[PDB]
RNA sequence: CCGAGCCUGGUGAUAGCUGGUUGUCCAAGAUAGAAUCUUAGUUCAACUUUAAAUUUGCCCACAGAACCCUCUAAAUCCCCUU
RNA sequence: GCCUGUUUACCAAAAACAUCACCUCUAGCAUCACCAGUAUUAGAGGCACCGCCUGC
RNA sequence: UUAAUUUAUUAAUGCAAACAGAAACCUGCAUUAAAAAUUUCGGUUGGGGCGACCUCGGAGCAGAACCCAACCUCCGAGCAGUACAUGCUAAGACUUCACCAGUCAAAGCGAACACUCAAUUGAUCCA
């Protein structure tokens, strides 16, 4: 990771964390599962099921995405008719 | 025009699907059936031998 | 601390390679002037015969091979035993070339039944099947059935009530599974007419004694046709050099213990494909040896020259065998090579 | 390691462009199976067309 | 060129020297008619598997014959015993047969005199020789 | 100080390696592992520290945890009271 | 080891290297080398003079 | 050096170009070599060798919840077969001591009237 460019003097962001990861502004990260389109023939329907789903990374990874990207990518966005507008906040949430 | 030409092809293909799969229900219990006469076919060539023995 | 600046070291050679030099010292004093016609037949690819699958469409079968010309030897030779003048193992159809033909059968097609149709075996193998004289309602024990050259043959027959197939290997035993799925159909192997173990040879000769009536024992030996080609699970490699070593006594060991297994009156027949006589006759001789010392049991080696004379139109045969018979491979003939040897318990 | 069987895909006789994947022997037939649809929520015909790799 | 690119081969690839080139092609003028692939090939055949130095090729008339004859009595001498091929430091366990023996002489005399086999043993292995040499070539 | 001269520059080259790392006082504070061209390292977990929130934590009475298996073991896990 | 000669300046002077002699390889020719030369010449090598030796 | 990656450079051919009327020089693009350039030398174990080993599963050590090591003590696995709703979805849990992966699953929709197997497997990028 630059923490300071040579041209601005500015931390960067790594666009390996972009383009495989969704960052909901509550803090939680969604993420895809590793393989869920590889050797699909010899997986049960079960498996499959779970490997197509969305997830959320734990905290230890959390904290290692919110340092490998900057500021522009915390803030909270109004796309219209966006598919994870509802999951950008935390409802009945205790400590 | 690419919907209705899909949907229009679905109606067509779906038409003739039940035939289809009565035809392939049918061909299925023929050749199984042709390989039980095979099936008792051998016994009766079997049948020949048992007569050699004999 | 290991050294790894040896002043001299021995050269590489390839599986390959070595199983070819220690055949050619052997070979060349046991045979003199057939090893160089031997030699050219182990290098060259094997003829393949096709064995007709008995449960399968048969007849249609055997008009289908008619029609590339392939020969039932196994009929000819039939119609043999009286023009010459125990018998053998009936009901087997296996169809071969002419001599000197390169034609190869085309890979089998399952049929109507759902098994293959035939399956492509060497030839030479067919022969210890055959010279066991297996009769019907009998019990057949196996040993080293895997992966099931002569394993097949057996049910083929339909002469044998209940088998004992063990294989020391869990993954041959794996092999012979599935080949016997695939061509035998599911019924005969519902029951205990089948019984495919994986265990060591040697405990048969006292768990079951005096149990079967016909007994195989295909005893694991340096196979001549695998080792000059393959280039895995070599005997011939070095790390394997112990094995090789310790070779012979397995064969004297598992062959005693079948021996036990019979009941008397019964036929064993010892099978080996290798032209190495310190393993084919010396065998023999020490399992005939080692029962009458250690459990004063007596055994009679029949004569294959009958037998001989009958195959001696498709096969090539070695006449300076003490005990068993020797099928050399041949440039016209390249079934082999194939050694089996049959004895009686009395 | 000889490929006993092979992977081929099946096709959808509906038009629908259904298609899934299913394993078959290499010494056989084409399959013609009857398999559940899903566009069409009901069990239709399929034919093999393509032959994807060797299992 | 076609000329030009033949003794090239010959001097750069083959490494013959001049005076053997000027030998070579007074005695087989088949040499340029051959493609350049076919006439490496058949050199290098002679040099490696076969063990046969620069000097004795161009003697034994080694060129002139064809290519298939040549892999025919080769292998079959080879896969008999008979034919050894020399190792490293260049020694033999049994003497090789002479080159010109195997060539220039006969398909009949070669089996009397070096194979000592019936004739239709020989007869069923260019067959299966021939299928290894098309399945070698798919293969590549 | 020639298995590749010397000098200057890139250059504050790089070193998972060696050495060093400067005032006072008090407090908490040690040994499960996994992955690694990795075992002289690093990352994660365990452990440890501070802050914060909350309510149970530890100890443990019966009961309860397998057969093919009598080394018919010492003893655990669970666990209200206390 | 033919010989005189040469080499590790600062731990090895030698059986090592070179050396006449012999062998192999390459080249048919001008105007800064080879060369103001031309196959009895030039270059790249091996061996180390000289003398002697079979089988086939 | 028959390690990997290259022919820029050099030389020899081919074509295009350019010419005369045929050719050469030059230039571009190729194919052959030549001569070089860049870079690396997986770990584990083994003093008298001519190697074994690296991932996954079961049994003993590890006797009774779980876990627990070798140079350990033993056997294997890199499949096959039957299905063709081996369809679609969804509470609550397990988890090989992390992560990545892996496992079970009520209800519901839709049909019938979570396949066997201890292991039988390979991430991302890319195509
Ligand atoms: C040369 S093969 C014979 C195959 C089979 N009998 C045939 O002819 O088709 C010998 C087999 O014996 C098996 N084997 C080796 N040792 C064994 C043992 N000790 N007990 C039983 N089988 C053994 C090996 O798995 C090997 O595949
Ligand atoms: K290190
Ligand atoms: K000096
Ligand atoms: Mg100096
Ligand atoms: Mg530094
Ligand atoms: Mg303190
Ligand atoms: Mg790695
Ligand atoms: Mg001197
Ligand atoms: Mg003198
Ligand atoms: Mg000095
Ligand atoms: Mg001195
Ligand atoms: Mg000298
Ligand atoms: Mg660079
Ligand atoms: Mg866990």
């Amino acid at each position: 990771l630059t923490y300071f460019s040579a041209r601005k003097g500015k931390r960067k962001t790594v666009k390996a964390v972009i383009d495989r990861f969704l960052r909901l502004h509550c803090g939680l990260w969604v993420r895809r599962k590793a393989g869920y389109k590889k050797k699909l023939w010899k997986k049960t329907p079960a498996r499959k099921k779970r490997l197509r789903e969305f997830v959320f990374c734990n905290k230890t990874q959390s904290k290692l995405l919110d340092k490998m990207t900057t500021s522009f990518w915390k803030r909270r966005n109004w796309y219209v008719d966006d598919p994870y507008q509802k999951y950008h906040d935390r409802t009945n949430l205790k400590v | 025009q690419k919907r209705r030409e899909r949907e229009q092809h679905i109606a067509e293909c779906m038409a003739k699907m039940p035939q289809m799969i009565v035809n392939w229900q049918q061909q299925q219990r023929e050749n199984w059936e042709k390989a039980q006469a095979d099936k008792e076919r051998r016994a009766r060539l079997q049948a020949e031998a048992q007569e050699l023995l004999g | 601390r290991y050294k790894k600046k040896w002043a001299a070291t021995e050269p590489k050679f390839p599986a390959v390679r070595l199983a070819l030099q220690n055949f050619d010292m052997t070979y060349s004093v046991q045979f003199g002037d057939l090893w160089p016609s031997i030699r050219v037949s182990l290098l060259s690819e094997q003829k393949y015969g096709a064995l007709v699958n008995n449960f399968a469409a048969w007849d249609h079968v055997s008009a289908k091979l008619e029609q590339l010309s392939a020969k039932d030897f196994v009929n000819e030779a039939i119609s043999h035993w009286e023009l010459q003048s125990w018998a053998c193992s009936p009901n087997l159809r296996c169809f071969t070339f002419d001599r000197g033909d390169i034609s190869r059968f085309p890979p089998a097609r399952p049929g109507s039944l759902g098994v293959m149709e035939y399956y492509l075996m060497d030839a030479a193998s067919l022969l210890p099947v055959l010279a066991l004289g297996l009769q019907p309602g009998d019990i057949v024990l196996d040993l080293c059935a895997a992966p099931g050259g002569k394993t097949l043959a057996l049910l083929q027959t339909g002469c044998c009530r209940n088998l004992a197939a063990n294989d020391l290997s869990p993954s041959r035993i794996a092999r012979l599974q599935k080949i016997l799925h695939s061509y035998v159909p599911e019924e005969i192997r519902d029951g205990n007419q089948v019984r495919v173990t994986s265990w060591d040879g040697r405990k048969w000769g006292e768990l079951e004694g005096d149990t079967y009536d016909r007994v195989l024992v295909d005893v694991p030996c340096t196979t001549d046709r695998h080792s000059l080609h393959e280039e895995e699970n070599n005997i011939f490699k070095r790390s394997r050099k112990k094995e090789r070593q310790i070779l012979p006594v397995l064969q004297v060991q598992l062959l005693a213990a079948g021996l036990l297994a019979t009941k008397p009156g019964g036929h064993v027949v010892y099978s080996t494909c290798s032209l190495s006589h310190l393993q084919n006759e010396y065998v023999v001789q020490g399992a005939i040896e080692l029962l009458a010392n250690q459990y004063s049991i007596q055994v009679q080696v029949e004569d294959l020259t009958h037998f001989r004379r009958v195959f001696m139109d498709t096969f090539c045969f070695f006449s300076s065998c003490q005990v068993g018979e020797l099928v050399i491979p041949n440039l016209m003939a390249n079934f082999g090579p194939m050694y089996f040897c049959k004895m009686r318990r009395l | 390691s000889k490929s006993k069987n092979i992977l081929v895909r099946m096709v959808s006789e509906a038009g629908t462009g259904f298609c899934f994947n299913t394993k078959r022997n290499r010494l056989r037939e084409k399959l013609t199976l009857l398999h559940y649809d899903p566009v069409v929520k009901q069990r239709v015909l399929f034919v093999e067309k393509k032959k994807i790799r060797s299992l | 060129q076609d000329i030009n690119d033949t003794v090239r081969l010959l001097k750069e690839k083959c490494l013959f020297t001049v005076q053997q080139v000027t030998k070579i092609l007074h005695s087989c003028p088949s040499v340029l008619r051959e493609d350049l692939g076919q006439l490496e090939y058949k050199f290098q055949y002679a040099y490696f598997r076969m063990g046969i130095k620069h000097p004795d090729i161009v003697k034994s008339e080694y060129l002139q014959y064809s290519l298939t004859k040549i892999k025919q009595r080769h292998i079959y001498l080879e896969r008999l015993g008979r034919y050894q091929t020399p190792d490293k430091k260049g020694q033999t366990q049994i003497p090789n047969p002479l080159l010109k023996d195997i060539l220039r002489v006969s398909e009949a005399e070669f089996l009397a005199r070096t194979a000592c086999t019936s004739v239709e043993e020989f007869q069923v292995f260019k067959k299966l020789l021939a299928r290894e040499e098309e399945e070698s070539e798919s293969s590549t």
